């Protein structure tokens, strides 16, 4: 819908072709995920900056809710110059999801036009919730991580450790380590940072990755984290045959005050894509959609049957939509179930292809007794990790669908957690455990949904 | 865009056991405070204020509550305060109403946050102008404003439980830090409030906690997005995160107007004396705010409110502060003083009470002296009978005569712990402590805790950190992959490095069965002990020692271990074979420790020891024997 972009058929669309390297999908939509796991204070958000531009967001809430939770998304554009006289990596090139698929050389390289070659995401997080995002459900998250280390300070820093245990218990092989905020450091401070560096990574995860100094505010480098995006980070296998599946992130509604009758629109839905491809037109269940309750107090679902009328990509419109970035499908849904972020934690997928819809969860926990990297200063308690007690207000997460609960009883591992809402899913699933220790939801463990009370949706 | 019609949310659940054991068969917002229900001043107050929309969320006894609105003034068509009950029994806490405010989408603009145990003549006009300017001119800051009434640290409606300390910025009264200060001695404020305001930052203690609310629907919002949140938990927390959220908190405060929250037992008998001494006016006993037949009275002297159809004896005094309730009938030469009495009461002769609350049906006999005790409905008192000060007798509950109940005493039908543990076997009622034909049961400091009673080398703290964690892995069958994953963990977050690594561990694991051994040191039984630890522990050490270099790290470890351990040198191949059997060690390094001697002579004797020349002759043997296998 939107020119100097590849064009997108449904009727010139096949689902067993698609590949996560496919011209038209990546074209339009990003197709892996690459989270950054930094500090803030570190150059965590400059980088990506950097990286991707500046993006503007098609469609915002006045109130952001969940701030320090929200799994933020950056779509970045990387090309690869055809000319064989430009060295490496300055033939690799980041810029925004905006840009034509094809734009002449801006450098004295001797001509060649530079080519799409991928569309990466950002995973990134204002805290640590990737972890029990990603650490057990494991689904399509992401598939790579970017481990950063700034240079004004000595490695290891207090804020170090965790990162490296997140790398490790997130279970990515391939995670490329980038020195930031290096200008500002001589040579010899810069040599002895990375021998520490190298110390503090030997025996983990990160022993074979790059230790790419670059500079995110003077733009330096970025090329090679490009040509190591292109090289190091191998292609994730994806499934693009199963019925489609959307973990619903935001919510939107887009009618502006004052606007006319034949002006309304229906609600936008943000969220992220596990297996499927969604289609314009495609008739879908959201689910568990309207949670009410009866006279009495009983919870009742009634799932949200809609049609997708179209679906976006940052500022790109789709007409269809793959795994491997935040897309909102604008639907026919009234804008009342969906205004202010009113649907997050909902399952959207295709008419009869949903999980089921459950209200308490009988899980298997493992639980942590220390917190992952934490430097325990002066309180030896402050790092340690209590058992679960009764009536106590966890954060269950599921993949991307965050949800809280409050413990009922414990036997000796097997636990039941009320949730605060329904959520939809299957018995045996991966489930992480949060708790707030202060002013944050720390990650204390892991389990397995063993059993569990559903709610039968009535439908009218 | 005139603002929509004012609403209110009244939580008729307390959420807490603050009036156990009388909320076992009574709601808290039922019980009568000057022959009015507790929600019924609530209601008044809010139809007064100008509310017209108000929400009643029940869930403990909600049938009851249901019952007792239905038939109220408020649930009449001719109402201008439109009352719509929501019950359910999924309701635990503040939290969980609103959460379901926000989930219904009730409420669209600035609302009344109220219990169901507030008593006030407040008028919020000027405090809801107040909120709403506020807003106005900073969009979506201010999301909630208490209201606050000035009173002195040591007046009666100020228990040590809900007193509050509040530092406030008094330019904009804002409220900057929020803290309760009950069991302190000392109240602690961080420095963190002197960062903007260089003048007013006032820390105020004569605050007393109204418990009302005027709330913005982010207030519903927050507590939705927050699921671990009571409304103290919700100030802290919006006081903490300012940083993240740039919500605040205001405050208004009342000098001229009443207004407290019945959460306990000595509270309700303040507000009730202030309530019989017309603090809380227009809200009178005589002024029948309920508009029921029954609860009407007329105002003498000395605030002694008399009901129709009372008998009074002859020689009797009522001193002061009497409400007397319709249909009751006082002896001759009672003294009832500072007393509200229900209707249906029946008073003996020579009488005495003093600062008592009779609720309807109390039938006391002649010579009774009570002072400062509640007798719930029905109660009844026998002769010769005394009620020591602060003295709770609930429903249907009778003492027998000749008794003198110590302070404190709470006697009711309910037995005093056994379904208490049991959250069958019939409990006589004990005529020691209860009386002849005396029903009920003493109940003591299990339930009377809340009743009418009150006024450097950091490898080492590494190594006993893996001992511990390997200890409750041990006591647990935790796997090997999540052990690792804890072994992993502290060496990122100490910054220890392999070699130090492994040195751990080996050392750890090799005094792991010495923690809980003395010292009759047989060899024998130390591989014994250590067999089982050593094959299922195993994969931690496949894991965490093989490259190489590192295989000659942990036989040192070993051998300092050993050398240190000396008494238990018989096993040396014991230990040996059970680390080769698991691959932990291979045939080179076993061979090559032996080859050098550069350690001190004990080493020496290690390697051609009474057990190390067959074992060492093995190490040749088994080197000859791989033929067959590896």
């Amino acid at each position: 819908g939107q020119p100097h972009l590849s064009r997108q058929d449904l009727t010139t669309l096949d689902v067993t072709k698609l590949t996560p390297l496919s011209h038209e999908v990546i074209s339009r939509q990003a197709t892996i995920n690459i989270g950054t796991i930094g500090h803030v204070a570190h150059g965590k958000s400059t980088v990506v900056k950097a990286i991707s531009g500046v993006h503007t967001v098609r469609f915002k809430n006045e109130l952001e809710r969940n701030i320090t939770i929200k799994l933020g998304y950056a779509n970045a554009k990387i090309y690869k110059l055809d000319d064989p006289s430009c060295p490496r990596p300055e033939c690799y090139r980041s810029c925004g999801s905006s840009t034509p698929d094809e734009f002449p050389t801006d450098i004295p390289g001797t001509k060649g036009n530079f080519k799409l070659v991928r569309h990466v995401s950002f995973v990134d997080c204002p805290g640590h919730d990737i972890l029990m995002a990603t650490m057990l459900n494991g689904a399509a998250v992401m598939d790579a991580a970017l481990l950063l280390i700034a240079g004004n300070e000595s490695c290891p820093q207090p804020q170090t450790s965790e990162h490296l245990a997140a790398i490790e218990i997130m279970k990515l092989k391939h995670i490329l380590i980038l020195q930031n905020k290096i200008d500002l450091v001589k040579e010899s401070q810069a040599k002895e940072q990375y021998e520490q560096i190298l110390a503090f990574v030997q025996g983990t995860v990160a022993e074979g990755a790059p230790i790419i100094p670059i500079s995110a505010q003077l733009k330096y480098n970025i090329e090679v984290v490009c040509e190591y995006i292109v090289k190091k980070i191998p292609v994730p296998p994806r499934d693009f045959t199963s019925e489609p599946r959307l973990i619903v992130i935001r919510s939107f509604d887009v009618n502006k005050p004052g606007c006319e009758v034949d002006d309304l629109k229906g609600g936008v839905a943000g969220g992220s894509i596990l297996k499927g491809v969604l289609k314009v037109g495609q008739e879908i269940e959201v689910r568990p959609g309207i949670v009410s309750k009866d006279s009495e107090g009983k919870l009742m679902c009634k799932p949200i049957f809609s049609k997708i009328v179209s679906l976006f990509a940052e500022h790109n419109d789709l007409q269809y939509a793959a795994p491997g970035g935040l897309i909102g499908v604008g639907t026919k849904i009234d804008p009342t179930l969906c205004r202010a972020d009113r649907m997050v934690g909902q399952v959207l997928g295709a008419v009869g292809a949903l999980p089921e819809i459950f209200t308490e969860l009988e899980i298997s926990y493992f639980l942590l007794r220390r917190l992952l990297g934490v430097r325990t200063e002066g309180d030896k308690k402050a790092a340690k990790v209590q058992k679960l007690s009764k009536n106590e207000v966890l954060m269950v997460n599921i993949g991307s669908l965050s949800t809280g609960g409050r413990v009922s009883a414990v036997k000796a591992d097997l636990g039941k957690i009320v949730l605060t809402n329904p959520v939809c899913t299957e018995v045996g699933e991966k489930i992480a455990l949060s708790r707030r220790v202060e002013k944050h939801w720390r990650l204390i463990g892991w389990g397995q949904i063993r059993r569990g009370v559903t709610i039968k949706p009535t439908v009218d | 865009e005139p603002p929509p019609p004012l609403q209110a949310v009244l939580v008729a659940d307390s959420f807490d056991r603050r009036f156990f054991p009388i909320s076992k068969d009574q709601p808290r917002v039922l019980l009568p405070l000057a022959n009015v229900a507790l929600i019924d001043y609530t209601l008044e107050f809010l139809t007064a204020t100008g509310v017209q929309e108000t929400f009643v969320f029940c869930c403990w006894k909600a049938a009851q509550i249901k019952e007792h609105l239905l038939k109220s003034k408020w649930c009449r068509p001719t109402s201008l305060n439109v009352v719509r009950i929501i019950t359910s029994e999924l309701y635990r806490s503040l939290g969980d109403v609103l959460r379901d405010v926000d989930a219904k989408a009730l409420v669209r603009s600035d609302f009344l946050l109220v219990y169901g145990d507030v008593i006030s003549n407040i008028n919020i006009t000027r405090a809801l102008e107040e909120h709403r300017l506020r807003r106005k001119l900073e969009k979506n800051v201010s999301v909630m404003t208490m209201i606050f009434k000035e009173s002195s640290p040591s007046h009666p409606t100020r228990c040590h439980e809900d007193n509050v300390v509040v530092a406030v910025d008094s330019t904009t009264n804002r409220v900057l830090h929020f803290q309760k200060t009950q069991g302190l001695r000392r109240f602690a404020f961080p420095l963190s409030l002197f960062q903007g305001s260089s003048d007013g930052v006032e820390v105020r203690y004569d605050l007393l906690d109204c418990h009302i609310s005027i709330c913005s629907p982010q207030v519903a919002q927050l507590f939705t997005d927050n699921f671990d949140y009571t409304r103290d938990d919700f100030v802290r927390g919006l006081l903490v995160n300012e940083e993240i959220l740039g919500n605040q908190i205001h405050m208004h405060v009342t000098a001229k107007e009443y207004g407290a929250r019945v959460s306990n037992l000595h509270m309700y008998s303040a507000v009730c004396a202030d309530v019989i001494r017309r603090w809380v006016y227009p809200l009178t006993p005589e002024a029948n705010f309920t508009d029921s037949t029954t609860q009407s009275c007329t105002h003498s002297r000395h605030n002694i409110y008399r009901g129709p159809e009372v008998s009074l004896g002859h020689g009797s005094i009522l001193e002061e502060n009497v409400l007397l309730g319709s249909g009751t009938v006082i002896g001759s030469n009672c003294f009832i003083t500072n007393s509200v009495i229900g209707p249906g009461c029946h008073i003996g002769d020579n009488v005495v009470l003093d600062q008592t609350y009779l609720w309807q049906g109390v039938r006391v006999a002649a010579g009774a002296q009570i002072h400062q005790s509640l007798l719930c409905d029905n109660a009844e008192v026998k002769e010769r009978v005394t009620l020591k000060p602060r003295s709770v007798l609930t429903s249907q509950v009778v003492v027998g005569p000749n008794i003198t109940l110590p302070e404190g005493s709470v006697i009711s039908l309910h037995p005093p712990d056994a379904e208490e543990d049991e959250d069958v076997k019939m409990k006589g009622y004990n005529p020691a402590e209860v009386g002849a034909a005396g029903k009920g049961y003493l109940w003591k400091a299990a339930g009377m805790n809340m009743e009418e009673e009150e006024e450097m080398d950091d490898i080492k703290v590494f190594q006993n950190e893996v001992l511990g964690t390997l200890q409750r892995g041990k006591e647990e069958n935790i796997s090997c992959d999540n052990l690792v994953l804890e072994i992993n963990s502290l060496k990122y977050a100490y910054n220890i490095s392999l070699k130090e690594v492994m040195q751990v561990l080996s050392h750890v694991v090799l005094e792991f069965p010495l923690q809980q051994m003395d010292s009759p040191l047989d060899s024998s039984r130390y591989c014994a002990l250590l067999l089982p630890l050593l094959k299922a522990w195993s994969p931690v050490f496949r894991n965490y020692i093989k490259r190489a270099a590192d295989h000659l790290e942990a036989l040192a470890a070993i051998e300092d271990f050993f050398l240190e351990h000396e008494a238990l040198g018989i096993s040396m191949a014991k230990v040996l074979m059970a680390f080769y059997q698991l691959e932990i060690l291979a045939e080179e390094t076993i061979l090559s420790w032996f080859s050098q001697r550069d350690t001190t002579d004990k080493g020496q004797q290690l390697r051609k020891n009474q057990q190390l020349q067959r074992f060492i002759q093995w190490l040749k043997e088994a080197e000859e024997e791989s033929s067959e296998d590896d």
